[PDB]
Parts: structure tokens; C-alpha cells; sequence
């Protein structure tokens, strides 16, 4: 039943105007189904029928389920979406089960058909215009526009979030107690009333609606636990994800890769790694929405790590307002990190992995730090707290990177833990010169037209060694000095740079890169007993570091 | 007037369209403060539930003022106030008060309250759109819109300046030596009478204001222990710059004069009058960084001579207020922060180092949140401009808790980088 609710004035993008794309005959056996889909869409009041000054229309199509002999309409809107105004995503991200606190009474409405009943602004009405073909091509053409929120349309979703919220206003305030989430297709309602007063409220929200045109199912014996939500199974003290499972066929269409993209951007948001780089770009063109597209390498490579990411159950307990937040990490290994969210011991709310970095020389210290941080925004957004911190770190490590770094860095209130593997810094550089060690002046340049070039030293004691390079630039080379002289050295060593681009790497204590070099140059820092590090301009004369090249 | 008074037309900078800026997540703490702020707001018809239609966004956001128990709602406004017109209503007019700074005391009051009377343009509305959060997305954001002058919006006070010196009228003619200028929400009143006779200068400032309409900030108590009314009081007297200096002792080892001649050839980047070669001559050779090697070559000749070269101001170096001021800050340890402010690379207007909180202390966000908003405070003060900070944070760490220290009611331009060995430059 079409709402009595205002509808919300909706707009095309400024310049662009209405989808004028016009559709090819099907078949007759499907010509014939719209006409019939058609008339049944009619009835009530959702479309509407219109051939006279409405110059827009929109592709249409009828598929039909692999169970029976069914055809329903698709309309394509892929079109009217890129003319059609944007409206604002009201939603930080999709609720978490874990962010739930526990109700005596649970129910679970569907409103998956609601939108079709919420009313479509007039004036935009005259771009949902599409019209199917006629068998044999006899009929001229019949032309339709709807009257409500149009499956698959840009703003449907929007909308319809939208008008169900002030549709709940005034029942929310009539039952301030009792809580009632809403994503879309479900309808959470919990109190904590005796079984019975509760589906009071439900049937007495249930008319509420229907009182709207908002007809929901009459399931309000969903009181049979679990209960499904969001993908999500609550029962009494524990919630499970349901296993998703991606489809895995041959060929793919437009039509399927898309649906694809589709439910795998919702399960992106529950479990993480969910890359779908690879596969949406394969929408490319303007190609029928049937129309097979071949999966590349990494299409195929893409849907096989998503698949078997979520290839296990994921369960946690509910939130509980009184007791603390307990975040705890763990180091996994190859810059892998774990941790697990609780209130109680053992019972997580939610556990999870974080991803080193994006970038090139890192360092454990910082990886945790990072950790924290996403645990924190994550907490916030979840409970609307930070929680306390058990980490594998002391005291001691962290009062010395956050007072020889020279970026400001801050960790909140936490514990630690005695689990290994530890965190800590691998190696110190040395503040001061050592006396008694060789002091050597390295060097090292390349010639960037034939990619050939040159890393070596002069020390003090007179030793000097040049070794040629293939292949490298400037400052793979000056790194590669740096090597050589660590190399060539005993426990103590003094090394005299005029890189500032290396001084800078090996000052902030990666223990873990990118580049092969650095990671020799790292693994030969940790033997050594005392390093010192300086720098000095170069084509300035200084010290032995004017007399280390000739080439 | 909050009057039926006609609105201003107002229009964002042509091909520019409304700020789409995501709101970032709030503490539950936050979040029932900003509703209750909001709730207040539109039953005074002063914002209004907006739908899904409008696009637009700006992050929204609660703090404490200095010692405040009051939470305060905090609009960040920076992208609406880049893409609104720069308005043309006195802006090289009323040129900055070079004696604000020069003045003993300086209060900062917070009128932004005034702005709530006058409306804003009907079709420039939909721009101010800012949204609050829901814990764990239980529902939909909470969607308003401004109905009259916000404050943080660059425009709220450009409008207004035409009945707040209507205000300011009778003070300043009964007062002809107090210096007021206005800086968005804030009003800077500064005088060089003794710290109680200024005070209550200010007092009355306020009741003047008060009986014209806008309400400002109590001055309730001075009770906190631990110092914590320093603020929102200034004291332009003391602002001192930061000298470029060079070390001093007895014996000299090779590294020492490295790190010496080092620090130099970087400065004569500042002064063209710096010369080197006395010194670098005197390092030939592949010697040993330990080694103490004599202090000769006439090295105090340019030692001492390059050691008064920084001590005169810098060559062709004078504000431009044509341009961005920025700013620059580096971790010198020990809640040290040094600082500069220059329009022009190696051009520093002033050269600075927040030392204030320079005990041992647990929390470095919180100490450079402080340090932004006293460099922005001054910068204020002197140019009446803030600057673009160039932050040595990384920008996730930043992000997390930088608005859990703010109590300034503007929000600076800033970015990230990452700090090379140039810190020890500045001592």
C-alpha cells in the first residue's frame, strides 16, 4: 500500500537530465510475462502507465528462478544511478552483534518489501520510465513510469532508511525501553518484558506500520531461537555469523559478477581481506547487463582468497555496559598481529588480525602502535569506548622509542602481558663517536643513464675498499656503502655518510623491509655491539669523504 | 538583530560545490552531549532536521574550553569555509592591530553566541549539513542544518562585523586605549593596565555586550591547583624568539666539528653570509671521529664571526598578508617543542619553542595538540591569521586523539610529515 508519508523531493545532477536508453525485444515467452508482471504491478498502485510526453525509459529484463517457471522483472537502472542526485550515506558502517547487549525478548521483522510501498516524489516519477516490447512487435509499445521506490534505483535505499525512521519516531518515544535497530531489509525490536507484553508491543508496532502502508509479515512468532539479523545468528548468550558462501561457476555475466561485487562489499565489513579490486573492474563499458564477461588472472585469483577467507564460523558474546573493555594483542609473526576484545576472560566479543603497513622500512614497536590505534577507532565506533590495553612490551621499550623518536607518538593506559613473542627494539645506534673503533667515510653514487654504479669506503687505518654495481641508483648505492663498511668491520664501528635519504632509514630502527640491502644491513646492526652513525653535506670537502670516489 | 532581519546572499567559489566531509566516530560521551546541544538548537528553530536528499557533510564534535565542565558543540567548517566566497566586507579594512601584540594583558572572549540571531540565506543552508553519530550504528545519523550563522563558518563573522562594532562603539570611545580585534568567534580585548584593572575592564566589557543582546564566557573561579587559568589570558610581552645558536667547549674532536660545520652549511641557506671553507679545510683528511684534533687554521675567525651573523635579522624577510603563514614544529624531547612560522622557505617571520608542560610527561598528542593552538593563539595575535601546520605525527596517531585535547573554537589547516635530521638544527 502506497505510505501517506510525504515524500522526499529528489533531483537529477545539475546539467545532466533523464536516461533516454531504449531496450531490444527479448523473447515472446518473456514479452509475454511483463504484460503480466505488468498488470500485476498496476493493481495496487507501485507503477503507472504513460506514452504521450515522457521522452525517458530504461533498459528492462525477466529472469527466472532456477526452481520454478517463474519470470520477474528486472529493470536495469545502472543508468538513471549515474543522473540521478547523490544522497548522503547516513552510516559509519554496519552494526556489529558484539555492540548488542542482551534482551529477554527478541524479535525480527522483514521489511525487505517496504520500500516498494514508500511513495516516490512526483516530479522525479517521469525518469522511471521504461517500456518493454510487444510480441511480434504488434502493440506500439507500453510505456510505464513508477510510484515508489524502484528496486535496484540509486535513492531507493536512502529513502526508504529514511522514511522508516520518522515512521518509528513516535513509537520509539511512546517505548523509550525498548530497542529497535534498523538496517534495511530487518527490523530488530528487543525489551526486556516477559515473553508476552513484549509481543504485545510487536503486533502493537506491527499495526503501527500497517497503519502507514508498511505491511511486515506476521512472524512475530520469531521468538525461536536463534534468530537471524544482519547474517547474523543471536542466540541467548552467543551470536555466530552464518557461513557465506560465494558462488563458484564457469562463466560469469554483467548481471552475476555485479551481484558478486555485491554481497562480497557486504561481507568486506565482517570479515576482513575482502579485496575486490580485480573483479569490478570487469563492468567496464556499456555491455548488456546478461552478457558474459571472462574472469582474468586475478578475478580468479581475487575470488579465491576471498573465498577462502571467510571459510570459518566467527561467534562472540554481547556487550556488558558495566564491565570493562579488555583489548589484548598478540604478534603473530611476518608482521601479522592478533587480538581479542572481552569483558570476561575467554569470552571475546570480538577477535581479530591487523596489516603491517603500506609503505616500504617499518619496525615492531610502530606495528603495535598502529594495532592500538585501529583497536581504539574500532572500540569507539562498536561500544563508544577505548578499552584497556594488555600488550607484549615493557615499560621499559617503549619509554625508549617514545623519547628517541623524533615524531610525537602516544600509546593509551595499557598492561603487560608476559606472552612471547615480546616486542622490542633489536638494536640501539650509538648517541656519541666510539673512541678506539675504525672510522669509516663511505660513499657510493651511479649513473642514471646506464644504471651502472659504485659503493665503497676510505677508514682511517687506511683501508679502502670500491666494489662496482649493475644496475642501481644513487641510493641503493649509498645504502650499499653503508653495507660494505659493516661488513668490513669489527664489534665497534664509526660510519661517516653524506646520504641523508640512508641516515634516515637506519635512524628510525626498522627490524624488518622492503629491500633486500636494507634488510642485510639490518641483520648486520643486531651483531654488531656499538654503532654510530653521522652525517656530513657532501661536495664540500669533509673530512676523508671528498677522497672516497674518483668515478 | 535576531529581528526579522533580510539575510545576506551568500555563494560558495564559482565550480566549487558543498563540503562532503565524513564524520568521524564519537564516544558515547560526545555523542549524548551533541544531542542534547542539538535538541536544544532546533527547539530554538536554530537548526532543523534535514533528510537524505541533502548531500553535504561536516564533521561535528564536542570539547571542554580551558577548565570548562560545559561541553561545547565544535563544527570543523574547514572545507565549507575553503569553498565559500571570500567576502569582500572589510577584509583588507580594519588592518590588523600591530599594538594587539605589543599590549601587557589580552583576554580572549568567546562571542560566537552572537551569530545564533542573525539567519542565514535560505538556499546557502543546505552546506552547513553536519550529522551525529550513533553508537555501534544502531540507527541513522542525526541530520541538521544550520538556520542561522554557525559558528566556525569564515562567514559568521565577515556578517556580522556590521552590528558588532555597532556594539563596540561605546566601549571604545569611553575606552580609546584598549585594542579590540575579532578573530571568528573570539574577541581579543587587550589593555596595559595592571592584571585587576584589566580584569575588570573586561567584566565590564561583558556586561555591555551582555545588555546588547550576546552572552560570553563566566569568569566563575581561579581555584585549580594544578594552574589552570593561564589560558584565554595572554601576555604579549613575553613572547621572545628562538636564536640560532652554535656550541661552546674547551676541547674539539673532528665529529664536533662536523656536526658543526654540518649545522652551518644548513644555516647559510638562512644567511648567504656564512662561510665554511676556514673549517672544512681544517677537517682533511680520513681522520678519527674521536680524535681531538687542535681548534687552529684561524678557526675562530669565522667561528666567532659566523656566531654574530646569527644574531641579525634575516635579509629581505617581511609579512606578506597575501599569503599562507606556515608553520612548522619538531620533538626536541623532554616536553620539548621547537617551531617556526615563515611564508617563504628559510624567510622565518618568527622562530619559536613551546616549553610550557616541558616536564616529564607521559603524552606527546597531548603536548603538540597544546602546542598547535598556542602557535595559532599567537599567530593570531600578531597577523590575525592562522597558518597551515605541517605536523611531525603520523596521520592515523594524530587522527585518533587530537580532539580529545582541543579546546580552541577554530581548527587550523594541518598536515603530515615526516621530520629528517633537521631537528638538531634548532637546538
Amino acid at each position: 500500500p502506497i505510505s501517506p508519508i510525504e515524500t522526499v523531493p529528489v533531483k537529477l545532477k545539475p546539467g545532466m537530465d533523464g536516461p533516454k536508453v531504449k531496450q531490444w525485444p527479448l523473447t515472446e515467452e518473456k514479452i509475454k510475462a511483463l504484460v503480466e508482471i505488468c498488470t500485476e504491478l498496476e493493481k495496487e498502485g507501485k507503477i503507472s502507465k504513460i506514452g504521450p510526453e515522457n521522452p525517458y525509459n530504461t533498459p528492462v529484463f525477466a529472469i527466472k528462478k532456477k526452481n520454478s517457471t517463474r519470470w520477474r522483472k528486472l529493470v536495469d537502472f545502472r543508468e538513471l544511478n549515474k543522473r540521478t542526485q547523490d544522497f548522503w550515506e547516513v552510516q559509519l558502517g554496519i552494526p556489529h552483534p558484539a555492540g548488542l547487549k542482551k534482551k529477554k525478548s527478541v524479535t525480527v521483522l522483514d521489511v525487505g518489501d517496504a520500500y516498494f510501498s514508500v511513495p516516490l516524489d512526483e516530479d522525479f516519477r517521469k525518469y522511471t520510465a521504461f517500456t518493454i516490447p510487444s510480441i511480434n512487435n504488434e502493440t506500439p509499445g507500453i510505456r510505464y513510469q513508477y510510484n515508489v521506490l524502484p528496486q535496484g534505483w540509486k535513492g531507493s535505499p536512502a529513502i526508504f532508511q529514511s522514511s522508516m525512521t520518522k515512521i518509528l519516531e513516535p513509537f520509539k518515544k511512546q517505548n523509550p525501553d525498548i530497542v529497535i535497530y534498523q538496517y534495511m531489509d530487518d527490523l530488530y525490536v528487543g525489551s526486556d518484558l516477559e515473553i508476552g507484553q513484549h509481543r504485545t508491543k510487536i503486533e502493537e508496532l506491527r499495526q503501527h506500520l500497517l497503519r502507514w502502508g508498511l505491511y511486515t509479515p506476521d512472524q512475530k512468532h520469531q521468538k525461536e531461537p536463534p534468530f537471524l539479523w544482519m547474517g547474523y545468528e543471536l542466540h541467548p548468550d552467543k551470536w555466530t555469523v552464518q557461513p557465506i558462501v560465494l558462488p563458484e561457476k564457469d562463466s560469469w555475466t554483467v548481471n552475476d559478477i555485479c551481484k558478486l561485487v555485491g554481497k562480497l562489499n557486504w561481507a568486506s565489513q565482517i570479515y576482513p581481506g575482502i579485496k575486490v579490486r580485480q573483479l569490478s573492474k570487469l563492468l567496464r563499458g556499456t555491455k548488456a547487463l546478461t552478457e558474459v564477461i571472462p574472469l582474468t588472472e586475478e578475478a580468479e585469483l581475487e575470488l579465491a582468497e576471498n573465498r577462502e577467507i571467510l571459510k570459518e564460523p566467527v561467534h562472540g558474546v554481547y556487550y556488558d555496559p558495566s564491565k570493562d573493555l579488555i583489548a589484548e594483542i598478540q604478534k603473530q609473526g611476518q608482521g601479522q598481529w592478533t587480538y581479542q576484545i572481552y569483558q570476561e576472560p575467554f569470552k571475546n566479543l570480538k577477535t581479530g588480525k591487523y596489516a603491517r603497513m603500506r609503505g616500504a622500512h617499518t619496525n615492531d614497536v610502530k606495528q603495535l602502535t598502529e594495532a592500538v590505534q585501529k583497536i581504539t577507532t574500532e572500540s569507539i565506533v562498536i561500544w563508544g569506548k577505548t578499552p584497556k590495553f594488555k600488550l607484549p612490551i615493557q615499560k621499559e621499550t617503549w619509554e625508549t622509542w617514545w623519547t628517541e623518536y623524533w615524531q610525537a607518538t602516544w600509546i593509551p593506559e595499557w598492561e603487560f602481558v608476559n606472552t612471547p613473542p615480546l616486542v622490542k627494539l633489536w638494536y640501539q645506534l650509538e648517541k656519541e663517536p666510539i673512541v678506539g673503533a675504525e672510522t669509516f667515510y663511505v660513499d657510493g653514487a651511479a649513473n642514471r643513464e646506464t644504471k651502472l654504479g659504485k659503493a665503497g669506503y676510505v677508514t682511517n687505518k687506511g683501508r679502502q675498499k670500491v666494489v662496482p654495481l649493475t644496475n642501481t641508483t644513487n641510493q641503493k648505492t649509498e645504502l650499499q656503502a653503508i653495507y660494505l663498511a659493516l661488513q668490513d668491520s669489527g664489534l665497534e664501528v664509526n660510519i661517516v655518510t653524506d646520504s641523508q635519504y640512508a641516515l634516515g632509514i637506519i635512524q628510525a630502527q626498522p627490524d624488518k623491509s622492503e629491500s633486500e640491502l636494507v634488510n642485510q644491513i639490518i641483520e648486520q646492526l643486531i651483531k654488531k655491539e656499538k654503532v654510530y652513525l653521522a652525517w656530513v653535506p657532501a661536495h664540500k670537502g669533509i673530512g676523508g669523504n671528498e677522497q672516497v670516489d674518483k668515478l | 538583530p535576531i529581528s526579522p532581519i533580510e539575510t545576506v546572499p551568500v555563494k560558495l567559489k564559482p565550480g566549487m560545490d558543498g563540503p562532503k566531509v565524513k564524520q568521524w566516530p564519537l564516544t558515547e560521551e560526545k555523542i549524548k552531549a551533541l544531542v542534547e546541544i542539538c535538541t536544544e538548537m532546533e527547539k530554538e528553530g536554530k537548526i532543523s532536521k534535514i533528510g537524505p536528499e541533502n548531500p553535504y557533510n561536516t564533521p561535528v564534535f564536542a570539547i571542554k574550553k580551558k577548565d570548562s565542565t560545559k561541553w561545547r558543540k565544535l563544527v570543523d567548517f574547514r572545507e565549507l569555509n575553503k569553498r565559500t566566497q571570500d567576502f569582500w566586507e572589510v577584509q583588507l579594512g580594519i588592518p590588523h592591530p600591530a599594538g594587539l601584540k605589543k599590549k601587557k594583558s589580552v583576554t580572549v572572549l568567546d562571542v560566537g553566541d552572537a551569530y545564533f540571531s542573525v539567519p542565514l540565506d535560505e538556499d546557502f543552508r543546505k552546506y552547513t549539513a553536519f550529522t551525529i553519530p550513533s553508537i555501534n550504528n544502531e540507527t541513522p545519523g542525526i541530520r541538521y542544518q544550520y538556520n542561522v550563522l554557525p559558528q566556525g563558518w569564515k562567514g559568521s563573522p565577515a556578517i556580522f562585523q556590521s552590528s558588532m562594532t555597532k556594539i563596540l562603539e561605546p566601549f571604545k570611545k569611553q575606552n580609546p586605549d584598549i585594542v579590540i580585534y575579532q578573530y571568528m568567534d573570539d574577541l581579543y580585548v587587550g589593555s596595559d593596565l595592571e592584571i585587576g584593572q584589566h580584569r575588570t575592564k573586561i567584566e565590564e566589557l561583558r556586561q555591555h555586550l551582555l545588555r546588547w543582546g550576546l552572552t560570553t564566557p563566566d569568569k566563575k573561579h581561579q581555584k585549580e591547583p594544578p594552574f589552570l587559568w593561564m589560558g584565554y589570558e595572554l601576555h604579549p610581552d613575553k613572547w621572545t624568539v628562538q636564536p640560532i645558536v652554535l656550541p661552546e667547549k674547551d676541547s674539539w674532536t673532528v665529529n664536533d666539528i662536523q656536526k658543526l660545520v654540518g649545522k652551518l652549511n644548513w644555516a647559510s641557506q638562512i644567511y648567504p653570509g656564512i662561510k665554511v671553507r676556514q673549517l672544512s679545510k681544517l677537517l682533511r683528511g680520513t681522520k678519527a671521529l674521536t680524535e681531538v684534533i687542535p681548534l687552529t687554521e684561524e678557526a675562530e675567525l669565522e667561528l666567532a664571526e659566523n656566531r654574530e651573523i646569527l644574531k641579525e635579522p634575516v635579509h629581505g624577510v617581511y609579512y606578506d598578508p597575501s599569503k599562507d603563514l606556515i608553520a612548522e614544529i619538531q620533538k626536541q624531547g623532554q616536553g620539548q617543542w621547537t617551531y617556526q612560522i615563515y611564508q617563504e622557505p628559510f624567510k622565518n617571520l618568527k622562530t619559536g619553542k613551546y616549553a610550557r608542560m616541558r616536564g616529564a610527561h607521559t603524552n606527546d598528542v597531548k603536548q603538540l595538540t597544546e602546542a598547535v593552538q598556542k602557535i595559532t593563539t599567537e599567530s593570531i595575535v600578531i597577523w590575525g591569521k592562522t597558518p597551515k601546520f605541517k605536523l611531525p605525527i603520523q596521520k592515523e596517531t594524530w587522527e585518533t586523539w587530537w580532539t580529545e585535547y582541543w579546546q580552541a573554537t577554530w581548527i587550523p589547516e594541518w598536515e603530515f610529515v615526516n621530520t629528517p635530521p633537521l631537528v638538531k638544527l634548532w637546538y
